[PDB]
């Protein structure tokens, strides 16, 4: 008859006692077995079978499903009226989307090129609540691509639907992105600037810039706003009329290396603008993602303050850091692969979270980066978006997320 | 034996939890303690035995759980010896009891009987098997770490050991 040590759990299954010689075997044991328990509620994983299952689990998961809540624990948008829809195939034409889905508090969607795929028509039904009974008013689907990207056929079904459906595209990667900036509007007077080949550059801002920010730069994800990007050519001397009429006297940061946006290219935007540009560069995609992760999410920031006080209302500015988490692939193999975090960009701005991209290492400068932004009274969280990601690079961020 | 009773209030400790699976045992030592005629510490003829069941709740209990069956007090004199020992016995998942004992000391001490089976595991990869079949609270796995983390902190019959109670059972499949 054991007498044992502490009160149960009516629902107490069974009375482990764990046991060992070496007290260290007993401490890996039990430290192990705090870490697999909280992975239950410390990491999801937002994967499906390809690109267009992928962004609909994101879709499931954070908007209509579950409601929103005051620290902004839950959904993006629970009475969602809009959504963004981007071509599976056409990265380049929906790079700069992200800021488009956060201000029209929309997930952001894949579709095949040619016809609508039933995936996604159930998707759409679910998260904007359509059914036979109610008039289909007042809902609308961006398309961000040209015809393309995403298919006349596919708004001809879009509008069987009832739905409204606006189209944001020009000739080139260029113009496209300068007209989804547009809807945006430069209502916090900035722009955020990328090159036609850093893609992976834009993946890692998507992020900041889906952040909405009141006046004074405060995080406000209710009255506040997000800021646009835009994709520049890069190797080019001068800007066109759109660009410049666009811009007018705006801040401006331009991502990546001088190979993405060369110095021609940020004197002319310097010029134009009247101001100064900042720059967040690195040799690779992941020195430019640990930069942008270093510089933006930094303790000091806006969005630490605000992310500490999520986990805790009664949290001093002292307190400020990075809880919140995501991690997709970087596209090295495959520039396509880059895809998986377009869809999550929007969230991450709820969220106040960073986005690591890593296939199948975890640079040196990512890890530093993830361990100066952490946060560290209140517990962590990591998603995974998208299959393919080693298991060193999870464990890597989990060990530096203390989970 | 009477000892094991008399134990439980020896050190600053007074929250226990005993498997129903020992119940015969159990309300024979607090029986055995309370009829002590000549030890020095001895448990009070007023032992009391209260059900709940925790799948439904009531917030005016002390343990927040809906009281189920017939709260006894458990003495030789009352006759009530085989109720509880049955009815600890035959308890379903989710039915549990709380004993509260008191003691000529005027110390109190509280067992919680619950429909566990006890297991023992010796250590690793060990604790996965254990996370993917139970769910535990985390405060609990964090004391047990504040006890190993401790100097105090001595080997039990040659074994270092941890005593930990699992909250139900997770999900599997997913």
């Amino acid at each position: 008859t054991n007498y044992n040590e502490g009160t149960a759990y009516g629902n107490t299954p069974v009375i482990l006692t764990l046991k060992s010689t070496s007290k260290s075997n007993l401490k890996t044991a039990v430290e192990e077995l705090q870490k697999l328990n909280a992975s239950y509620s410390n990491t999801t994983t937002l994967a499906g079978d390809d690109r267009i299952q992928t962004a609909i689990e994101i879709s499931k998961e954070y908007y209509n499903n579950d409601g929103e809540k005051s620290d902004h624990s839950a959904d993006v948008k629970e009475n969602v009226k809009n959504v963004v829809l981007v071509g599976a195939n056409a990265l380049v034409d929906g790079l700069v989307a992200a800021p488009l889905a956060a201000e029209k508090d929309a997930p952001l969607l894949l579709t095949s090129k040619d016809k609508l795929d039933s995936s996604v028509k159930s998707e759409i039904k679910r998260v904007l609540d359509l059914k036979t009974s109610t008039e289909v008013t007042g809902k609308t689907v961006y398309i961000a691509g040209g015809v393309n990207s995403v298919s006349k056929e596919v708004v001809t079904e879009l509008e069987s639907m009832g739905l409204k459906v606006e189209r944001f595209s020009g000739d080139d990667r260029y113009e496209t992105s300068l007209k989804i900036a547009d809807e945006i509007g430069l209502d916090n007077d900035k722009a955020y600037v990328v090159g036609g080949t850093g893609l992976a550059d834009a993946m890692s801002i998507a992020s900041v810039a889906s952040t909405k920010l009141d006046g004074n730069g405060v995080v406000d994800r209710t009255n506040g706003h997000a800021t646009p990007i835009v994709v520049v050519d890069g190797k080019a001397d001068k800007i066109s009329d759109d660009l410049d009429s666009f811009l007018g006297s705006a801040d401006v940061d331009i991502i990546g290396g001088f190979a993405s946006v060369s110095e021609k290219m940020e004197e002319a935007i310097s010029d134009a603008t009247g101001k100064g540009v900042t720059r967040v560069k690195g040799d690779d995609r992941q020195d430019t993602n640990s930069e942008v992760i270093k510089t933006y999410y930094a303790n000091d920031t806006e969005i630490a303050k605000a992310a500490v006080l999520d986990k805790d209302s009664g949290a001093s500015s002292s307190d400020a850091g990075v809880f919140n988490f995501y991690v997709a692939k970087d596209g090295s193999t495959k520039e396509d692969q880059l895809v998986d975090a377009l869809a999550v960009g929007a969230v991450a701005g709820y969220k106040l979270a960073p986005v690591v991209l890593a296939t199948d290492s975890l640079s040196s400068d990512q890890s530093v980066a993830i361990s100066k932004v952490v946060g560290e009274k209140y517990s962590k969280d990591l998603t995974q978006v998208g299959q393919g990601i080693a298991n060193s690079v999870i464990n890597k961020i989990k060990d530096l997320l203390d989970m | 034996a009477a000892s094991d009773v008399i134990s439980l209030q020896d050190g600053t400790n007074d929250k226990y939890t005993v498997s129903n699976t020992k119940a015969s045992d159990l309300v024979k030592d607090i029986l055995a303690a309370q009829n002590l005629t000549t030890g020095a510490v001895i448990l009070n003829k007023d032992t009391k035995v209260t059900f709940y069941d925790a799948n439904e709740k009531d917030s005016s209990t002390p343990t927040g759980d809906k009281k189920v069956y017939s709260e006894q007090t458990l003495t030789t004199a009352n006759g009530n010896e085989d109720y509880v020992k049955t009815t600890l016995k035959n308890l379903d998942a989710g039915e549990y009891a709380i004993i509260d004992l008191t003691y000529n000391n005027a110390k109190t001490v509280e067992i919680k009987v619950v429909a566990a089976s006890e297991k023992t595991v010796v250590v690793k990869n060990s604790a996965k098997d254990i996370a993917e079949k139970y769910v535990f609270e985390d405060k609990d796995l964090e004391n047990a770490l504040k006890t190993i983390n401790a100097s105090d902190f001595s080997k039990t019959d040659s074994y270092y050991q941890v005593v930990l109670y699992p909250k139900g059972k997770r999900l599997q499949g997913f």
